[PDB]
């Protein structure tokens, strides 16, 4: 059944297990017409598939070409997201295959789990965390692979860059979860705290900076201070 | 016509015969059911005063064979039995009209309720569903379960209604999934149609039978079966036009038949709303969608 608070630590277990995020699949501006009607105007999207353990991030490329000539998008985004997710799973030899696989939106089930017949064994589960993926697009480098795409592509990436030789798989996603809520909060302040100081640097195969154990944990009290305040700038508190 | 009858009433018991019933008191001088219209399948039930655990009952044919009725206080319950002397037959039911001891087949002459809600059933082929092959009858009651239910425990006592899933892979064609899960005519025209019935007649008459004794014995599993027969055709964009019309027809009369208390169980309201308002056949159930809105307009 559902993940939810209660649950949380069977994430970090060792059954192989895959979050599945759709919210940056189908992606558009919204513009005006010149004769003032408005339309949508498709751009790249991803699909977000992490495993929570290991860090590694399957970031599949949704080229806007797949979009042409189709009808209700948002709805084939769905079943476009499943397509991709069980392709994947099929690619990976048996033993890296996921025993579970958990959607972050109730939507994806129908889809995904129709599309996996052909697994039985592994078990497509709903979510009751609020999780902060859909703000993956804020992280530049991840950004800047999706717009740059011409055609369809899957990128590899490890979302936790080394932090695991240092801490364990339950604080490195706590740490990037903490991250993620506050870059969905208040993308420019988040942006700010990470990189105010020019002395620590992302490495050119990272996606955050290099920061010592004790610069990352002003960092964390800077982004939870950040989420507290906008919480009150929004509900006044 | 034809005569059911009954050895005696030893239990008081509620009776049914078909959509009609009546009450018999402990040893009351019963003996059985006359009149009763060849050229349709029929329904004998009964529900013991009690316990009014355990609707059960036989479906039969009248052209098969001759049946009577009796009760075996080893099993506790109203059997029915084929007579194979004719002759005993005869002289047996000759003399208990004489006597005046059997209740009259009630039926109204303008009246094609009956027909309406049996017309494609089969009784040959409800002996596949009701598996017992050395009876020509087939008995039902309110506990049985289906096969499909089995799956997810006795199978000589199920219910084998034909499997119907709609994330299985016989629903869903590889490389098809969001068409075939979306517009269900695949699996309804050459799945099911095609390839398992051969004919809507076969559709229908499955639908039919699982209606019914889910209205008559309160058959879970039944009332299943039933609601996805249904919505497997309202979720297909093709579906034949006589096909959608009949349809139409069948519901009308198992909705306008159904105990209107009986209605906050035996009615799905998921799939009757999908099937009236959200469905590709939304527009093509008149009747059925006027009766639903006039007699259960809460459901809605
Ligand atoms: C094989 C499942 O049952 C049927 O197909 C059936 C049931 C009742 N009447 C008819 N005509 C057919």
């Amino acid at each position: 059944g559902a993940m939810n608070s209660s649950n949380y630590a069977e994430l970090f277990n060792n059954d192989i297990k895959l979050f599945v995020d759709d919210t940056n699949v189908y992606r558009v501006t919204v513009h005006k017409t010149f004769e003032g009607n408005v339309a949508t105007k498709a751009i790249n999207g991803c699909i977000f598939t992490l495993n929570p353990k290991t860090g590694h991030l399957f970031l599949k490329i949704i080229h806007t070409s797949v979009w042409a000539g189709q009808k209700r998008l948002s709805q084939l985004a769905k079943w476009k997201t499943a397509e991709e997710v069980s392709a994947l799973v099929r690619s990976l030899p048996k033993e890296e295959q996921p025993k579970q696989i958990i959607v972050t939106r109730k939507a994806m089930l129908d889809p995904l789990e129709v599309h996996m017949l052909d697994f039985p064994n592994i078990a497509i589960r709903p979510t009751e965390l609020r999780l902060p993926f859909s703000a993956a697009m804020s992280i530049d480098k991840l950004s800047d692979v999706v717009m740059k795409a011409t055609e369809p592509q899957m990128v590899l990436f490890n979302i936790y860059d080394d932090w695991l030789d240092r801490i364990s798989s339950y604080t490195a996603f706590s740490r990037l979860t903490l991250l993620l809520r506050a870059l969905k909060t208040n993308e420019e302040s988040a942006k700010m705290i990470l990189l105010s100081d020019p002395t620590i640097t992302i490495k050119s195969y990272h996606l955050w900076p290099s920061f010592t154990d004790e610069q990352w944990i002003t960092i964390e009290s800077q982004m939870r201070d950040l989420i507290l305040t906008e919480y009150g700038r929004k509900y006044n508190v | 016509m034809n005569t059911v009858p009954f050895t005696s009433a030893p239990i008081e018991v509620t009776i049914g015969i078909d959509q009609y019933s009546f009450n018999v008191k402990e040893n009351q001088p019963f003996h059985g059911i006359k009149d009763i219209p060849i050229g349709h399948v029929h329904v004998i039930h009964f529900q013991h005063a009690d316990n009014s655990s355990m609707r059960y009952g036989y479906w039969f044919d009248c052209r098969m064979g001759n049946f009577y009725i009796q009760y075996d206080p080893k099993d506790g319950l109203y059997k029915m039995m084929e007579e194979r002397d004719g002759a005993k037959f005869e002289n047996i039911v000759h003399n208990f009209k004489e006597r005046q001891m059997m209740v009259s087949y009630p039926k109204i002459d303008e009246d094609d309720t009956w027909y309406n809600l049996t017309e494609f059933v089969q009784m040959d082929k409800i002996r596949k569903i009701v598996r017992k092959d050395e009876n020509q009858f087939s008995y039902v009651d309110s506990s049985m379960t289906t096969v499909q239910e089995n799956e997810l425990s006795d199978p000589a006592h199920s219910l084998n209604y034909t499997v119907i899933n709609f994330k299985s892979r016989e629903a869903i064609r590889p490389g098809h999934e969001m068409e075939d899960f979306l517009d269900k005519s695949y699996y309804l025209n050459t799945v099911m149609l095609q390839g398992i019935f051969k004919n809507s007649s076969n559709y229908f008459g499955e639908l039919q039978f699982a209606f019914l004794n889910a209205m008559f014995f309160g058959n879970y599993g039944s009332s299943l079966q039933w609601h996805a027969m249904i919505e497997l055709i309202c979720s297909s964009a093709t579906v034949p036009k006589h096909m959608l019309d009949k349809l139409d027809e069948i519901l009308y009369y198992q909705i306008k038949t159904l105990p209107e208390q009986y209605s906050d169980i035996l009615l799905n309201e998921r799939v009757w709303n999908i099937c009236l308002y959200s469905s590709f056949q939304k527009n093509s159930l008149h009747n059925t969608e006027k009766i639903m809105e006039n007699k259960y307009p809460e459901l809605l």
